[PDB]
């Protein structure tokens, strides 16, 4: 049964790896968007500060 | 000598030279694996002996993919030499499309973040997976397969929902066979899809799409 | 919180997000007001309400 | 479909597909949690938990082990109930309502027992 | 003033009609398409039933 | 024994009919251990063998003279694929041209008899039984028959 | 406004014409399908005989 | 005729006796119990198996409906109720009252 | 370095590094698009694509399939060419110039053919 449960663990870890890599790429895109939002907010902040 | 058993058995399936008559014998040995263990002794021997392998998987079968052939690992060392020109042309892009779709399947729900090209890849792969499904005891003539694969790989399924693809395909294959059989003729008796036949088929597909009714009522036009 | 306690001040806690909510629930600290559901993408409306 | 009919085969295939997807997602749910799934995957997980509970049944021979008299479900009722389950008609009921019962009437009674309709 | 209001209303109505014409067009296009699809579906069902009863009587 | 009379018949590994349909006229006899065609008696595999299944015919095409393994766990559809191929050969058979026709042999090793009967019924439905021969070594046969059937 | 009303009327007329055309096409192809399936049923019945 | 599976991981967690409810079973069942015990503990083993299933499933559930939380609390209380020190036997009626 | 020398080893390691980092960027480029990448990342992507195309070659065996005859590149020529490529001394040229050619002479000649 050792081999059976080891293979099960391998399958689980593979699925986890896929999910985590996808989330990492999605987070890259989200970082891009958030930085864009910060840039968009910058000018009004500068003007109101002035 | 178990390897010798199977190897001597399976080496008698051959394509004879024209001097000996040109006859041939094609072997389709079946191997049952346990727990999908293709590294067992007899599966290893037979995999070594044969030219290509079609790996059928229980998980794919349960997922609805029928026949449950794992295109990722299934190989045919003979390859395009065993295909007619029309089939080789239309099916050329299937392998890469399917591989890219299997890579992108992890991003099914994040289509907003996917660039246009990658979302197109995902959608096309979904349609193509739905395309390869086939009911039992329903073999298709090579011309019918060529037309179905042409639908899949030319983007003519991009306007159809996944849940309808199969049905669409079948109905279209009926429609052509009912009223535009000359396309099937051309393909079968010339083994290639000529340009005029291709354009006529495209027009037929567009008319059928104007006629087609999706399951949810969505228009599949353009 | 430690610095404010040193300065003879009492922290009055406000929270944006649920992770801090759980942390302070475990710590038993009271949260006067909490806004949640926009940490990933905050709008100016949420900031205006908080301010 | 040739023997058991189109509706029976369709419902059985849908149940099998849902359960296979649930098995595939089970490890992800174990590690990352259920909140990190897509909305459709969350619906499928709820549906699959209810389906697997409903597949259980209080058997006549099992009373010695539970004290609960057994029940028998006709085939048509089974097909209809699992069609409804796969379509998400009972997604609102607690999953515990589907555990070790008979047909849809037993499901309604047990759901009422749990404070749901 | 009534003439100006009427001109505005007529422009609005022309804009409405250039869309409603195509709307009704597509509506009964879809109606005819659905009716044809239903006719084909019932024809296929009738054929399947006919072949099934032929199977049964032939077997008997 | 070997001959065209073995088409449409079910035999055991010794060629004796078991379908109960009478005798089989043998064109000749052939030893089971005759050597395979030599490396210089062959030519390249270049003719499609259409299985009728889009997956195989597009992704893993099978040519005439090829050995394509169908490998998988139980109840994954292996026999379905093979029977689909055998049925797909019917139009080629009806052509009448031997350069297109494919004679089919189905060797059933160790299967229960009713499973072989089911396969034969499926082949009869599709008309494949006119160009198909079944060599049956059911589960109840001696290990010698199971070893010799292929 | 007059032109839009005329276009609407002609669009309705053309819609009626094409609807009749597609309906007759549907009837024709449904009859073809029914005849084909009946012929196939007869053929397979003869096969069973 | 059945087995009492004992696990070291359950033993270390404080579950004493370390009986693994999900896989332990008696093949006689209520026939081996007095009427009162059979009444109070009719479906205790299935309850605890389902509770372990849910606890594994709700390990990282940010929130749960009322039914799931109630089932988890009931299962935790039952698991505590079944713990027992060594050399501390309970007469059958005491066990009936505790399970009740 | 003990066997092939210092310069050969240095150029090989630089090529391996560039190709490895391009491989890392493959997934990001595919899912998120190339424009998501930085300017340094895009420069490296261009250089790595050029390097991996130059690793192709017109083989003698390829003569039968494509009429163009094969080429033999002396080892020193390969070392200097890939040293140049890793230094960006060819980024301006298009990718197509780097398919199935021999040494730097062939590269130039095909460049003037584009
Ligand atoms: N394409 C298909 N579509 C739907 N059902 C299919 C398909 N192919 C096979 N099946 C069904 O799958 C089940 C298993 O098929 P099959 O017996 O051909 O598989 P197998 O791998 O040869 O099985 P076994 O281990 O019993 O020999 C059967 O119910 C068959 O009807
Ligand atoms: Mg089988």
């Amino acid at each position: 049964a050792t081999l059976r449960e080891l293979r099960g663990r391998i399958r689980s870890a593979g699925s986890i790896k896929k999910i985590t890599k996808a989330q990492e790429l999605i987070a890259t895109s989200r970082i891009a968007k958030a930085q864009a939002r910060v840039e968009a907010a910058r000018p009004y902040a500068a003007e109101i500060t002035n | 000598d178990v390897f010798y058993l199977h190897s001597r058995l399976l080496e008698r399936c051959a394509k004879l030279s024209d001097e000996l008559g040109g006859g041939s014998m094609t072997g389709l040995p079946i191997i049952e694996t346990k727990a999908n263990d293709i590294s067992a002794f007899i599966p290893t021997n037979v995999i070594s002996i044969t030219d290509g392998q079609c790996f059928l998987e229980s998980d794919l079968f349960n997922q609805g993919v029928r026949p449950a052939i794992n295109v990722g690992v299934s190989v045919s060392r003979v390859g395009g030499a065993a295909q007619i020109k029309a089939m080789k042309e239309v099916a050329g892009s299937l392998r890469l499309d399917l591989s890219q779709y299997r890579e992108l399947e992890a991003f099914a729900a994040f289509a907003s973040d996917l660039d246009a090209a990658s979302k197109a890849q995902l959608d096309r792969g979904a349609r193509l997976v739905e395309l390869l499904k086939q009911p039992q005891y329903s073999p298709l003539a090579v011309e019918e397969q060529v037309v179905a694969i042409f639908l899949g790989t030319q983007g003519h399924l991009d306007s159809v929902p996944v849940e309808d693809v199969q049905r669409f395909e079948s109905e279209l294959l009926e429609h052509v066979k009912a009223s535009h059989s000359d396309i099937f003729d051309g393909i079968r008796e010339t083994k290639k899809l000529s340009e005029e036949a291709e354009e006529k088929l495209v027009s037929v597909i567009n008319e059928f799409k104007k006629g087609f009714q999706a399951s949810d009522g969505s228009s599949v036009v353009v | 919180f430690s610095l404010l306690r040193d300065e003879g001040k009492d922290p009055v806690l406000y929270v944006v997000g649920r992770k801090a909510l759980g942390y302070f629930s475990f710590r038993q600290r009271t949260v006067v007001e909490s806004w949640t559901g926009f940490s990933e993408r905050p709008t100016y409306e949420n900031a205006r309400e908080i301010a | 479909p040739a023997i058991v009919g189109d509706e029976h085969y369709r419902v059985a295939q849908e149940v099998i597909r849902i359960l296979q997807r649930y098995k595939d997602l089970q490890d992800i749910i174990a590690i990352l949690g259920i909140d990190e799934l897509s909305e459709e995957d969350k619906q499928l997980v709820n549906r699959a938990r209810r389906i697997e509970r409903f597949l259980s049944q209080n058997m006549m021979a099992a009373e010695q082990f539970t004290g609960q008299p057994g029940s028998t479900v006709p085939l048509k009722e089974t097909i209809e109930a699992f069609d409804k389950l796969t379509k998400g008609e009972f997604d609102h009921l607690p999953e515990q309502a589907f555990f070790l019962i008979g047909g849809l009437d037993d499901l309604a009674k047990k759901a009422e027992s749990l404070g749901a309709k | 003033e009534a003439m100006l209001a009427k001109t505005a209303a007529d422009n609005r109505k022309s804009a409405e009609q250039v869309a409603a014409a195509q709307a009704d067009y597509e509506k009964e296009m879809a109606e005819a398409r659905a009716q044809a699809s239903a006719l084909r579906d019932e024809a296929r069902a009738a054929g399947r039933s006919v072949v099934d009863e032929k199977r049964a009587q032939a077997s008997g | 024994p070997v001959g065209d009379a073995f088409l449409g018949r079910v035999v055991n590994p010794l060629g004796q009919p078991i379908d109960g349909q009478g005798d089989i006229a043998a064109e000749t006899r052939r030893a089971l251990e005759l050597q395979a065609p030599s490396v210089v008696q062959r030519q390249s595999v270049s003719e499609p063998l259409q299985t009728g299944i889009k997956a195989i015919d597009a992704m893993t095409p099978i040519g005439r003279g090829q050995r394509q393994l169908i490998i998988g766990d139980r109840k994954t559809g292996k026999t379905a694929v093979c029977v689909d191929t055998i049925l797909n050969q019917r139009e080629a058979w009806l052509t009448g041209d031997p350069k297109q026709q494919v004679r089919c042999v189905y060797v059933a090793i160790g299967q229960k008899g009713t499973t072989i009967a089911s396969v034969k019924r499926a082949l009869e439905e599709g008309g494949a039984m006119e160009y198909t021969t079944i060599v049956a070594a059911p589960a109840s046969d001696a290990a010698g028959f199971k070893w010799l059937a292929p | 406004l007059a032109d839009a009303d005329a276009m609407h009327a002609k669009a309705l007329a053309d819609a009626k014409a094409e609807s009749e055309k597609v309906t007759e096409e549907a009837k024709q192809d449904s009859e073809r399908i029914a005849a084909q399936l009946s012929e196939q049923a007869g053929s397979e019945a003869e096969r069973i005989k």
